[PDB]
């Protein structure tokens, strides 16, 4: 299925994923497209930071859902 | 028929996405809704509207603020001096559970004002670190007696580093603009800022916990190695350490080796108000007052910490080498 990943500057990419994909796998797919190492990625959906060992199905991600991608370590 | 159902689903996903996007942009300071000047004035206007501040002084604090912004200088209203010296006296004189303690050089504490409260931590930790460099003769040439810059000036100086060519990826993450924003920053911005001033520094990325129960012993040991090298209390020449975790940053000004051989960091927080730091300047500190500064491994359980440590000065050639290195921005990783 297709989901979107959107940075806080509005840069948006599309990913091909399955519900069984882990968040770790999703970060790898983001690295495949954008070259951003997974350690620099924090994914947010429904106000919660997604955990690496969980799957997209654990979060009710569905077709055309948008994950928000926070980059690097800031505060 | 499902076409309608698909529309309903996409329409709800969109409302959800738009709502969360605006929330996150605001939190991280990237929604381009103004900056320090606006928040100071808006928050002073609230104090007037709440009958807690006469409109005359508002006119005065606004006038002061505008002068400081024009000069680029921090007005010192959130500055507390003397903490290292007070800690020296305490560890020297008071009965403690410390075998040895290593302190940074003199460091001024800076907390956020009404203008940057909620988002200024990275900038305020830069001010604390800079205050140590500015009293250290080793940095006199590359810092030529500059003053502590105000937050908007720090933002301008980070932009200047981006314009020089530092860290284009990080620049793009922050819309290539910090002035007039409330943008959160990190060690990467502080790094290019200091490097652009010919200050030699580096980031160490403690990207996962290294000890039981989610602790970071490698981080504590790194800091011990930074500060240590005979007396019970050692007030070193060394600058403090910028300490980043997700959402907030602080400044490490020392480390205790307890009598039981465990390690305890001494950490300043730009969220601490003046009245709390003043407690440490009272004749004969209260050991209970020192607890807020003391952080053992149990107190540092964020998943990832980055430190930024300063090591001296750079030649122009070395600065330019580091500018180029910053195009593919990496840091030493531990483990």
């Amino acid at each position: 299925m297709q989901i979107f990943v959107k940075t806080l500057t509005g840069k948006t990419i599309t990913l091909e994923v399955e519900p069984s994909d882990t968040i770790e796998n999703v970060k790898a797919k983001i690295q495949d497209k954008e070259g951003i190492p997974p350690d620099q990625q924090r994914l947010i959906f429904a106000g919660k930071q997604l955990e690496d060992g969980r799957t997209l199905s654990d979060y009710n991600i569905q077709k055309e859902s948008t994950l928000h991608l926070v980059l690097r370590l800031r505060g | 028929l499902q076409q309608e159902e698909d529309r309903k689903r996409r329409s709800e996903e969109s409302r959800q996405e738009i709502e969360e996007f605006q929330k996150l942009q605001r939190q991280y300071g990237l929604d381009n809704s103004g900056g320090y000047k606006q928040q100071q004035l808006r928050n002073m206007e609230i104090e007037v509207n709440r009958g807690r501040m006469p409109p005359s002084e508002f006119h005065r604090r606004k006038a002061d603020m505008m002068e400081s912004l024009a000069l680029g200088f921090d007005d010192g209203k959130t500055k507390t001096s003397g903490i290292i010296e007070a800690l020296h006296r305490y560890y020297q004189n008071a009965a403690t559970d410390v075998r040895r303690v290593w302190l940074s050089s003199v460091v001024d504490h800076f907390h956020s004002s009404l203008g940057d409260k909620g988002w200024g931590c990275g900038y305020r930790n830069f001010q604390m670190l800079l205050s140590s460099l500015l009293q250290n003769d080793a940095y006199n040439d590359c810092l030529k007696g500059m003053l502590i810059p105000c937050i908007p000036k720090i933002q301008s100086m980070i932009e200047d580093a981006w314009k020089e060519g530092f860290d284009p990826q990080g620049a793009s993450q922050l819309n290539n603009r910090l002035q007039g924003t409330k943008a959160w920053i990190g060690a990467c911005e502080v790094y290019i800022l200091l490097t652009s001033l010919r200050v030699k520094c580096h980031i160490v990325d403690f990207h996962k916990s290294t000890g039981p129960l989610g602790t970071h012993p490698r981080l504590f040991e790194w800091i011990l190695n930074y500060y240590s090298s005979s007396p019970k209390v050692v007030c070193t020449s060394k600058p403090p350490i910028y300490l980043q975790h997700q959402g907030h940053s602080r400044t490490v000004i020392g480390i205790e080796e307890k009598k039981n051989r465990t390690l305890c960091l001494l950490i300043l927080d730009p969220g601490c108000p003046s009245r709390e730091m003043q407690k440490l300047l009272k004749q004969d500190i209260e050991a209970s007052s020192l607890k807020q500064l003391r952080k053992s491994m149990g107190n540092l359980k964020h998943k990832q910490y980055q430190i930024l440590a300063v090591e001296g000065a750079l030649s122009l050639e070395e600065k330019l080498a580091r500018r180029q290195a910053s195009q593919v921005f990496t840091a030493e990783k531990i483990p």
